[PDB]
Order: C-alpha cells, then structure tokens, then sequence
C-alpha cells in the first residue's frame, strides 16, 4: 500500500489527465528528465 | 446537510491578503516543505479534533 | 531484466516479483525490492 | 555489508543444504572463539583464523568468510 | 552563534566524467536546504553552447527518409543533439558538414570556424550508402538549461530550417540523497550525497565550483541588507586556521643560524609575522642587515612556504 | 452532569476568588466557600485539576459553573484538541494507519 | 542569453512584515529559492529567551501561589509566550515584583540593562489582596527549541525550576514566483517572499541573517576548485 500506489500511478496511460508532448523524440532518459522538470512534459505522456 | 457545507465554503471569510486558500472543492494547494515546489494536485485540509 | 511498458498494478508487480525470485539470487532481489520500495514511496507522495 | 554478508548463495555452493551448513559454521566458530580463549595459555589443537579480521569481529562471521573463500573442508565421522 | 562543527565536502570519482560528492556533517535539517539549491542551481545556471537548428538540404520535410542515408530524420536529430560544442559568438554562428560518398559521417568530418570547438569528434552523426550525399549546416549559440524547439520555434518561414532541442547545460544528470551520520554526539545531523554526471567538455568539480559561486552571490544579494547582522559563524575557515600553525607563532625561528637569530632578536622582531611582512626595507635601513643573510630568512624561513613582504595574519600580538 | 464540574449552589455575588478556592456570598446573607481540587491523582494515574473560569467582580446564579473539570473547557467536555489536518501519503512515515 | 543579474528590493506593509522582490531569476529557479529562504529563517536565527525561573515559595511546578489566580504551571505557560532581547551572553536574570490586587502584566518585569521586554502587555497573572508575587527570571541567548530538560543546570538548587525555552524571533514566512515572461524574447521568474516577525527585531534583519548563514554554508562548496 502506498507502493502499488506509487508504482501504478508512474506507469499508467493518460487517459485523462493532461498530456502534454505526445509526440516528443529524446535522445536519453536524463534528457526526458529535464523536459519534465520544465511544465513541457507530463509522467504518462507517450514519447520516443 | 452537504448542500449546506458546500455552498458555505464559497463564502468564508478572506484572510489578511483577500483571498480564500480552500477551493470550493474544498481542497487547498499546499507548498512541499523540503523540496519547496508546490504538490501537483490540490489537496483536503482542514481542522480535526 | 526486459522492458516492462504496460501498467503496473498489483497482479502485475506480484508477476515480476515472482519471477525475480525464481530466476535471480536473493541479494539482487532484496535491492530490487528496496528500490521499488523507495520509488513507490516518493511517487505516491507525489501522486495527488 | 553486514549480515547479509557473504551471500548465501555463494555459501551454498560449498555444501549440499542449509541444514549442513549451519553446523559446518557453528562448528569453526566455536572452534576460532576457543582458539582466542586458549590462545594465551599453552598452544592447543586449535588454528585460526585463517582471513583478515577485525578489532572485534563475531567469530561466525570470520567462519562464514572461511567457508566461502573455500579454505574449509567437511568430512564425516 | 558557531555552529560547533564544520561541515566538509569530500569527493569521489565514478567515471571519466562522473562524480559523488558528500558534505558532512549538517546540522539537523540543512540537509533539504542546500540539496535542492545544489541541483537546480547545476542543471540551470552555468552557461553552454549547443546547436539551435538544422538545415539537412535543400528539400526536406520528408520526414519517411532523407534520401541517401539509412537513418530517418527523428535518428539524425537525436544525433545531432548529443553533439557537445563550445562557443565564444553571442550572435548564432554557422557551421557546414560536407561529407560525401558511402561510409559512416561523424562529428569529425564538421568544419567549424573559428571561435567554436566541437569536443567529441569520435561521435557518429549518420551512415551514407549508394555513394550519397549530405550537405548539412548547423547553428551554434550559448544559453543555459534545457530549452525546447518550442521557444526556438521561429515565425519567420526557411524552407531547410528545422529546429531541435537545445541541451546547454554542461550537466546532464544529477540526484541527491540525505541521511543520519552522527553516533558520538547527538544524532539527526544531516549527510548529503549528490551524484553528477556532465559531458565530455566539463568536469564535475567546475560544474560544483560554478554552481557554488553563484548560489554564494544569489545570497549575498540577501546579506547585504544589513550587514551587521549575526548569523550562524562557521569560524575556523581552514586555510588561515592551518596556517596559524606556521605564520603567526611567537617564535619567530626554531633551527636556523645561531648569529642571525641573535642579530634580529634584538632589532625589533619577536615573532616571524613582524618579519615576513616588509622584509626588504626593514632589513636595509636598520643597522641590522646583511647581504647573505637573505638566504637565512628567506628561503630557510619557508618553515612550509612563505615569501617575504607578505601580509602577516594575526597583526595584533596575544601579549 | 457527570459531576466533575464545580457548580453554585445559591445565586450571589462572588466575593474574593484564589486558584485554591472561591468564596462566594449568598444572596440570602450566607457566605460559601468551594475548595477545588489542585494536582489530586485519579484511580489511572492521571490527574485531577480545577481551574476557575468566574472574576471577582461577577455575579453568579444556581447552577453556574465556577470551576472547570479534569477535561472540561468553560464548561463542556473537551477530551482533546484541533489540528490543522491534510489527507495525503508522505515519504511513507504515515504507512498503513501511521 | 541574458547577461542582467538578479537584483533584490523591499516593500513594508506593517512595522513588522515586509516583502522581498528577487528578479529576474532563471526560469524554474525561484521556488528552490524562497524555499531555503524559509527554511533558514524558521530554523537558524539567533535570538533571546527565558530559560528558568524560581517563586518565593514555591518549590516544584505542581504547586500554586497564595493569592494568585493560577498555577505555577500556567505561570510557565504563560511566560513561554514572552519575547524578549538580549545583549549579554551570560545568563542575564531580571525581576518581577508585585502587591496587591491588579494584573501582573509583562511590563511590571523590571529588565536590567542590555536586555528587553519587547510586548509589555501580555498578561502573566492576576493577583487578589491577600496575594504579592515575587519572582527572578533568567535569560539567555540561543536558537532553535530547547526543552526544559536540556536547560537543567548540574547541581541546581531546590527553587529552580527549567523552562522550555524558545529562540525565535521569526513569526511567518511564506514566499510565490510570478512568472513575468519580461519581454526579452524569454521567460523568467519574479520572487516575493513574504516575512513577518515578532515584534523582536525588524525582517530586514532576519533576512540579512539568513542571507550570511547561507552564503557561509554554500562557500564551502564554492572553494571546491
């Protein structure tokens, strides 16, 4: 509890909630990172 | 009766700087106090005995 | 370990968690499962 | 580091179950606390240690550390 | 107040370019405060220079293929991306890549003008086959941070322009982690670990350096609204607090000639401070002087590296 | 009604007031002084402690409460105390009912 | 690029709040900002507080007075809330003396020189005829929350008795970014942090303070080169 929580809200899809990118390329992980730090990235948006 | 309490919640007193910290969801924004950026979502507060 | 990408749940995570125990030692998965502890922990206090 | 320290799979792969395992270890623990006890007054059967050690190290540890590096053997009686 | 115990910072190395740097020992709290600050201070406030957009050819925005080469265009942007550059132009600067024929076009193959240097020609920007052709130019600019293609999006129309994400920052990952270190005094005195990671240009320890020396400005733009002010004194700053071991002793000698430390005893020294300072003119005017007694007090003197005429700490004596 | 309040007996005017007793003087002529209980010990090992809550200048009727209780507040039970409260899951220290 | 640093201004709403504008700062770097801005000013400024007390007759906490209309365990309770300064890094000890009836109020304290009693109106106590109250309260200089466990002296005397002991003089501080989007062909942020005192010294000065602990612990860092 509190962990599955944790977990499931990390990976989930954006059904509802306010995706933004969608169709933004990264070249790494680090790089994806600092897009979400920046308000122009969302934790569930779909990207490459 | 929740009709009461929500219509009351749009109509409190605003504090020293005019403003009503509770939406009328009644849900608050609150501030992390260790990292210092503001939660993502507003959340439930209020006073409990 | 293979990329995940599907949603997460409970099933899913109790899937994962058997299979690190049957096919890794018991050290790796102790980490593993800090690790998701941790992870679990921060990302449901910034779940909303 | 600590007491998940050597692994237990590592340990395992020096004797055939956890069962013997434990009596392997208790048996050169008890053997490397009564070499310290005895070690002042006059030389006894007893050897070891036989790996680097500490100030104050819990005398099972250091067997677990024989065991594992492999500079132990196990007959039967 | 004193804080009663200084706090350290002490570093490891990782990698070629990676490290993990551990102050301690905070006090409670303190953890929090200065781990944030740290981290967003690297990722955001030291100044780079990267490539802003990119003009493949004369025809593009086919983004299925770019003829002539195996990858797309999606590839061939995150390639250039991981480009690491530096640059001196405030104004945007041009830069061509002319490679041709088959085989593997790298980061070597650019011809950068001057004032710009690419710091990792070994990188592998695309593959030509079928003796193709790619005729590309990049701009190089400075900034800071990450900024996107949006904010770089222009409303005046090119043909070939395309931008691309901008990665300026020097530092490309960092984490931090606190946690309890104190067993002999009271615990909940904080340790703060922070893991960087930058690019092939920069070291983590000028990314620490920078960021420190800003954040030390940012609050001093603070401080200085009333500088009497009392707050927390670390007090034995380690340079000057070594050095009081050496430069400040009453003793003004330990082993030297018998006959100049009698000389200078009587003339007006007492401890080596009185004498490193002012040195030459002191020594002159005064009866007492010698012309190879120099060597006696200047290089000899160097209990642990000292010149002479330099300015003495602890100017007032303990008497 | 529980009967761990200190209540006016008869209507009257209070006459000199200490945290160690309230003498009061009746409207009939008749003086009363009421004793409260200062750090006394409950059958559990808490404590027993009275406060005053009336003036020396006021007036009292039968049945006015002059001295509060173990855990009463002006009168009226208070068994504890309000928290400004938030509802959300932190670092994990408030896990499963902490 | 930019190449203007950030630059720091005051505005004043009452004696005792102030506002502090920080611009222009990089853009997602202001909350970090005003967040170890509060933390420095709730944790770590210096200031003054009582720290014991002992009553003419009075022996232990859970006792009372003749003649007063409170415990000696609300007396403490009551003097917690009593702000005060202090020059002198020696236990400072003033008096308090009162007879007959009335309110003790906090400006019946008799402070010696050096030190203050800077809200001479809190009521301490309140006294009949019949009743005189004499204490001594000690003061000292620190930071932070101390309990009373902490102040208990080696070998004390039977009169004394420690109190909790609160080194504070910063009341509430709060702090929000505006986003200007200055017309620089760029985004940036504008801090404002909101700091509020009481009434023990001015927040320019805690400000100050909290600026100079700061730039102490970061300079460790800076000299890292």
């Amino acid at each position: 509890q509190d962990m599955v929580l944790g977990l499931f809200f990390l990976t989930t899809d954006g059904e509802l909630r306010d995706t933004k990118g969608e169709g933004r390329a990264f070249g790494s992980t680090a790089e994806a990172i600092m897009a979400f730090d920046a308000g122009e990235l969302a934790l569930q948006s779909q990207i490459d | 009766r929740e009709d009461e309490l929500a219509g009351l919640l749009n109509h409190t007193i605003p504090n020293r700087d005019g403003e009503r910290m509770v939406l009328p969801t009644g849900k608050a924004r609150l501030f992390d106090g260790r990292s210092g950026e503001p939660f993502p979502d507003p959340i439930s507060v209020g006073y409990m005995y | 370990y293979p990329f995940v990408d599907y949603s997460v749940g409970k099933k899913q995570l109790s899937e994962i968690v058997n299979d690190l125990a049957e096919r890794y030692p018991k050290v790796i998965v102790a980490a593993t499962l800090d690790n998701l502890k941790a992870a679990g922990f921060y990302w449901a206090t910034r779940s909303g | 580091e600590g007491i998940i320290n050597p692994p237990i799979d590592e340990l395992l792969e020096a004797t055939d179950s956890k069962y013997s395992l434990v009596i392997y270890a208790a048996k050169r623990a008890r053997q490397i606390n009564a070499y310290y006890s005895q070690l002042g007054e006059g030389l006894l059967e007893y050897v070891g240690p036989l790996v680097d050690t500490h100030v104050h190290e819990k005398p099972l540890s250091i067997a677990l550390r024989e065991i594992n590096a492999g500079l132990l053997t196990s007959e039967a009686i | 107040m004193l804080i009663a115990q200084r706090p350290s910072l002490t570093e490891e190395v990782v990698d070629e370019f990676r490290s993990r740097f551990v102050i301690e020992p905070l006090e409670p709290g303190f953890g929090y405060t200065l781990g944030n600050s740290l981290r967003r201070t690297l990722l955001s406030s030291i100044p780079g220079a990267a490539v802003t957009s990119i003009r493949i050819d004369g025809v593009l925005h086919e983004f299925t293929t770019v003829p002539g080469v195996k990858e797309d265009v999606t590839d061939l942007i995150l390639n250039i991306k991981q480009l690491v550059v530096s640059s001196e132009h405030d104004e945007p600067v041009v830069m061509y890549l002319r490679k041709q024929g088959p085989g593997l076009v790298t980061a070597a193959d650019i011809a950068p003008p001057a004032g710009v240097e690419v710091h990792n020609p070994d990188l592998v920007l695309a593959t030509l086959n079928g003796k193709g052709k790619l005729e590309m130019e990049l701009t190089v600019e400075r900034g800071r941070g990450y900024v996107s293609a949006v904010q770089n999006k222009q409303v005046g129309q090119e043909i070939g322009r395309i931008p691309v994400d901008s990665i300026y920052s020097p530092v490309l990952k960092v984490t931090y982690k606190v946690e309890a270190t104190r067993v002999e005094q009271r615990t909940d005195f904080d340790k703060l670990i922070v893991d960087v990671e930058t690019k092939q240009a920069m070291r983590p320890r000028d990314a620490m350096a920078s960021a420190g020396k800003t954040l030390v400005e940012l609050f001093g733009l603070a401080r200085e609204l009333n500088i009497d002010a009392e707050g927390i004194d670390m007090g034995p700053s380690p340079t000057d607090a070594a050095l009081a071991a050496d430069l400040a002793l009453p003793i003004e000698e330990l082993e030297l000639t018998v006959r100049s430390y009698n000389c200078l005893k009587r003339e007006g020294i007492h401890s080596v401070g009185e004498l490193v300072a002012r040195s030459e003119a002191d020594l002159l005017d005064i009866r007492n002087f010698g012309a190879k007694s120099i060597d006696e007090v200047k290089a000899k003197l160097a209990g642990m590296g000292l010149a002479l005429k330099d300015s003495p700490p602890g100017f007032d004596p303990t008497a | 009604d529980a009967g761990d309040v200190l209540k006016a007996e008869k209507d009257g005017v209070v006459q000199e007031l200490s945290a160690d007793y309230i003498t009061v003087a009746n409207d009939d002529g008749t003086y009363i002084t009421y004793r409260l209980h200062k750090f006394s010990r409950s059958n559990q090992g808490t404590s027993v402690n009275q406060k005053v809550v009336v003036d020396e200048g006021d007036r009292v009727i039968e049945g006015q409460v002059l001295a509060d209780g173990p855990a009463t507040e002006d009168g009226e039970m208070a068994l504890g105390k309000n928290l400004l409260v938030a509802f959300m899951p932190w670092e994990g220290h408030n896990y499963e009912d902490a």
